[PDB]
């Protein structure tokens, strides 16, 4: 871990890594995962796992279906407006997620809320989204998968976001499954 | 620190409850206008002049044919007159309802938006 | 500036009057005032409930006639501009009475 | 505290009337503002109780304008009582505190 | 306190409101019993105004009590369920 | 028992408002006698009904309301004065 | 900090308290509509009849009663199906957000 | 002791009764004298253009013949119509006699409750 | 900085159009052909642009010759 640099190969503080708190298993065979690893949130796998689809992508976009874009407005007043708003949100979210196909990820990383109309498009496109990651995790996966953290999509392309094949497994040490970016 | 804040939280709760009574007032003010909109459809259906059974104060009913849609009337202000004309009685009290409903939006939108901070104060009070 | 200072006969004072032909008046009759030009005032500005929506109108419609008689008396006095005393020890002045006394070209 | 409570009561009974007049005024403003331009569909009369008399727009305008001036004057009256209350809140409230202290 | 209080209050009120409705439907019977609702009359049921001889009023005004009575008795017995 | 205030204050205020209403009714009578004094059409209300027919027929209820107000209200003013004097 | 994310999850709970109210209001009003429909189907057996909004009664014939017992109840019907197609959306909005917040944010 | 609190509670829960009762009294008055003063003579005389309530905010012009028919409701289910002479006879008791008991159960009840 | 994404001013996503949501950037890129014609008429053959402009957007001006240079910052802008 020296690709991050200030003129020359230089690693930053332990925050650039992350410890793990499994009470189960045995201390005699404990080790450290090759790459980034997501914990203390994952307990069951996504509905598509053990598949290998390259070029991991990561976002911080408020991709939730709502009245506004980054904020929630007052309750709907024009009762007919909902029919229009559902279609406009569907088209808008699909247009945003179209450029996710430019990378064809297996796991989408979203700090803000991934949305069901986005996740339906992703599963139709054989893509999955992991949600509720921390701020440091954005940089963690960005470095691990060979990407820069980008807030909102369509500013992404292969070998500049993500490198190589996305090969991830979710398995349990103890009673809880954990996401392992292997 | 904590004790004085908890003591004043009772006054905060009482003012929030007063504003909650205000929003209950908000739910109870729409009525007059909502049955006004419901009674819209009577006007156009009876513009030839038609027999009506109508209340006198609240509890009385007396038969009588409505006529003269050209001076249908609404009360306003300190004793001023709103003489609704015939064509208005068919179609234009729809926009009059639109404006009364606009005042109804002064009630619901423009007061729920400022009671958003009321609910925010409720959420903050947990600290 | 400093050089534009001057000696002035009579009086010069800050603005009060508006929309009363404020451009200029010849032989402006100036009248001192130390008496009220508004509705009577008490614990409230009225002697009835401030929520008697139908009633303040029906009483101040003749209170307006009263202040109109006052300003008409000022007119028959022959005034052109008025000189009103310090305010705090007195009730305020009704700006509508000012509006009426404007139309026959009298300032305050 | 006597003076603070008296000024609080004055504030309350002035603001109740001010708020009720605001509640009716928010409606009369619009009603009259389209009424001044929708002539023919409505015509100005006075419903002064259980009777009707033909009425002209100008005296209604004068009435609403002097409502506005009256209520603004009442607003400054109320807010002056507010400064009076906050001024008494120091010393008229220290009246008891200083007698309990010494 | 609260986790029991609001549950009991809601389950009581859900039929206390219908008990008040039965109170209204029982105080309304005075017209039929003594005010002589027997002639040819323009009877209304809310929203509708029927000119009919009042034959159905007795079954209609008994069918509401025959249900709401057992509803309110069930509420009264449910009040004793847990203390 | 010094119950006078609880039994005279409301009567005084209601007599005052009824006198104001009677004065306003007299003002309305005067107004219909000079403002919109047109014989041909005049909406005049008896309870919950307009009839735009009465010009001189308006007094048929103007006097009725006048006396039914004034006699009852000054009789009840004597009543509240009686409530005052029975205690003092 | 997680304070604003916690604000969002409490906002989702507030939206749940919106959801239950917005479905229960319409299901009670629909029950009232069914009661009115049963009453109107019962009372059509007689002819000389009046309807209105309560504050008035307009005379008609029987075919007008047949027309009115359908033309407004069918609007309430189309509106109830609108409110299921809205409630499903908003209940998805609250429930899936819960599914992705409760076992996720505690990390 | 508890005397003050219970006295205030009784005063409140009886003043609410006062407010409610003199709440329904004015409109039942109106029901009596409006009809008995205008209609009983003029409507029985000749048919005129009239004003009737369409709603409590929508007021519509009307005309009435000598219909002389009146209807009373005490609830959402039970109706009876009457002539223009017996209707006021049945209505006049409902206030003229009702005031004597309800208001004596108000004025005299207050006189007692000042000690009760 | 013309962008496919709402990182800078001028880009919006509230529009209710599956096309316009994307081709607002394309329309702006086609309009900027007028701007590069203007800079060529003034005398410039390269235009520098602050951060947030897409490299594919730079291609549009590279093809026309009036190429665009990315990554100039606020201190560069003020200088």
């Amino acid at each position: 871990v020296q690709f991050e640099e200030n003129g020359r190969k230089e690693i930053d503080i332990k925050k650039y890594a992350r410890v793990e708190k499994i009470p189960g298993g045995i201390i005699e065979d404990s080790c450290v995962l090759r790459g980034v690893m997501i914990n203390k949130d994952v307990t069951h796998p996504r509905m598509r796992r053990y598949i290998k689809n390259p070029r991991i992508v990561l976002l911080d976009s408020s991709l939730e279906y709502k009245k506004g874009e980054s904020q929630t407005d007052i309750e709907i007043t024009r009762e007919e407006d909902f029919t229009r708003i559902l279609q406009m949100e569907e088209e808008y979210i699909q247009q945003l997620c179209e450029d996710i196909i430019q990378l064809k990820p297996d796991v989408v990383i979203t700090e803000k809320g991934i949305s069901d109309l986005a996740q339906h498009y992703l599963m139709r496109a054989n893509i999955t989204a992991i949600r509720r990651v921390r701020k440091t995790d954005n940089n963690r996966i960005a470095r691990a998968c060979g990407a820069r953290i980008v807030s909102r999509p369509e500013e992404l392309r292969e070998d500049d976001v993500g490198t190589g094949a996305g090969l991830l497994e979710i398995k349990k040490i103890g009673d809880e499954y954990f996401t392992f970016i292997t | 620190n904590l004790p004085q804040l908890e003591m004043l939280k009772n006054q905060l709760d009482q003012e929030v409850e007063f504003l909650s009574t205000s929003i209950a007032q908000l739910k109870v003010v729409q009525t007059k206008y909502v049955e006004a909109k419901d009674c819209l459809n009577v006007l156009n259906k009876s513009n030839e002049g038609k027999e009506l059974l109508v209340p006198l104060t609240s509890s009385m009913y007396v038969p009588g044919k409505l006529h003269d849609v050209e001076h249908v009337l609404i009360d306003v202000g300190t004793g001023y007159y709103v003489e609704k004309t015939a064509e208005d009685a068919k179609d234009f009290f729809k926009r009059k309802i639109d404006f009364l409903t606009k005042q109804m939006e002064k009630i619901q939108p423009a007061l729920q938006e400022k009671h958003a901070m009321k609910q925010a104060v409720m959420e903050m009070m947990s600290q | 500036t400093i050089d534009d200072c001057e000696l002035v006969e009579g009086l010069v004072l800050t603005q009060k009057v508006s929309n009363s032909g404020i451009t200029r008046v010849e032989k402006a009759k100036i009248g001192l005032i130390q008496f009220c030009l508004s509705a009577p005032k008490t614990d409230m500005d009225n002697q009835i409930v401030v929520s008697d929506y139908a009633q303040m109108d029906r009483v101040l419609r003749e209170e307006r006639a009263y202040i109109l008689n006052l300003v008409k008396q000022i007119k028959k006095t022959g005034c052109n501009v008025l000189l009103i005393q310090k305010s705090i020890l007195r009730d305020a002045l009704s700006d509508l009475a000012l509006h009426f006394l404007n139309k026959m070209k009298i300032m305050v | 505290v006597e003076k603070y409570q008296q000024l609080q009561k004055d504030l309350s009974k002035s603001m109740s009337g001010r708020q009720k007049l605001e509640a009716q005024l928010t409606e009369n403003n619009i009603v009259k503002e389209e009424l001044a331009l929708l002539d023919g569909s409505n015509v100005v009369f006075k419903l002064l109780g259980p009777v009707l008399v033909k009425q002209e727009l100008g005296e209604a305008r004068a009435t609403v304008g002097k409502r506005l001036d009256y209520i603004t004057a009442e607003i400054k009256r109320y807010e002056s009582q507010l400064r009076d209350l906050e001024r008494q809140s120091e010393q008229q409230r220290e009246t008891l505190a200083q007698l309990q202290q010494e | 306190f609260n986790r029991l209080r609001q549950e009991q209050r809601g389950l009581a009120s859900k039929a206390a409101e219908l008990e008040m409705e039965l109170n209204e439907h029982s105080l309304v019977i005075d017209t039929l019993k003594e005010v002589d609702e027997t002639r040819k009359c323009y009877r209304m049921v809310g929203g509708v105004l029927v000119e009919r001889t009042v034959k159905e009023v007795l079954p209609a005004l008994e069918n509401n009590k025959e249900q709401i009575q057992k509803i309110i008795e069930t509420l009264t017995q449910q009040l004793q369920a847990k203390g | 028992f010094a119950r006078n205030t609880s039994r005279i204050t409301e009567l005084k205020e209601e007599i005052e408002v009824k006198k104001k209403q009677l004065q306003n009714l007299e003002d309305a009578c005067d107004d219909i006698m000079l403002a919109d004094d047109d014989c041909l059409m005049i909406p005049y209300q008896i309870g919950d009904v307009f009839i735009s027919h009465s010009q001189e027929e308006t007094q048929e209820m103007l006097e009725e309301a006048k006396k039914n107000l004034q006699e009852e209200i000054d009789a009840l003013e004597s009543r509240v004065e009686s409530i005052q004097r029975v205690l003092a | 900090a997680f304070t604003e994310l916690q604000a969002k999850v409490i906002d989702t709970q507030q939206k749940v308290k919106l959801a239950d109210i917005q479905i229960e209001q319409l299901n009670r009003t629909k029950k009232h509509a069914h009661l009115t429909d049963t009453e109107i189907m019962t009372l059509v057996d007689e002819t000389n009849m009046y309807e209105g909004v309560g504050r008035m009664f307009i005379l008609q014939s029987k075919e007008a009663i047949h027309s009115q017992l359908l033309e407004k109840q069918k609007i309430a019907e189309e509106k109830i199906k609108e409110l299921e197609q809205k409630k499903s959306y908003l209940e998805r909005s609250v429930k899936e957000a819960e599914d992705n917040i409760r076992e996720m944010l505690m990390a | 002791d508890e005397q003050y609190q219970k006295y205030k509670f009784m005063e409140l829960n009886l003043a609410q009764k006062k407010r409610r009762l003199k709440g329904q009294i004015p409109e039942i008055k109106q029901t009596l004298e409006i009809l008995k003063y205008m209609q009983k003579k003029k409507e029985s005389t000749n048919s005129m253009e009239t004003r009737f309530l369409l709603a409590d905010n929508l007021y519509c012009k009307a005309s009435v013949p000598p219909t002389d028919k009146v209807c009373l409701w005490l609830g959402a289910n039970v109706m009876l119509e009457y002539d223009i002479d017996e209707a006021q006879a049945l209505l006049e008791k409902n206030l003229s006699t009702a005031t004597k008991n309800l208001d004596s159960l108000e004025e005299d009840l207050d006189f007692l409750r000042d000690q009760f | 900085s013309l962008q496919k994404t709402k990182m800078k001013l001028g880009v919006q996503v509230v529009i209710t159009d599956p096309e316009k949501l994307d081709q607002i950037r394309q329309r702006e890129s086609d309009i900027t052909k007028e701007r590069i014609q203007k800079i060529l008429a003034t005398g410039a053959n390269v235009i520098l642009t602050t951060g947030g402009i897409d490299d594919m957007c730079l291609k549009y001006f590279v093809e026309a010759g009036a190429m665009a240079v990315r990554r100039v910052l606020k201190r560069d802008l003020k200088r």
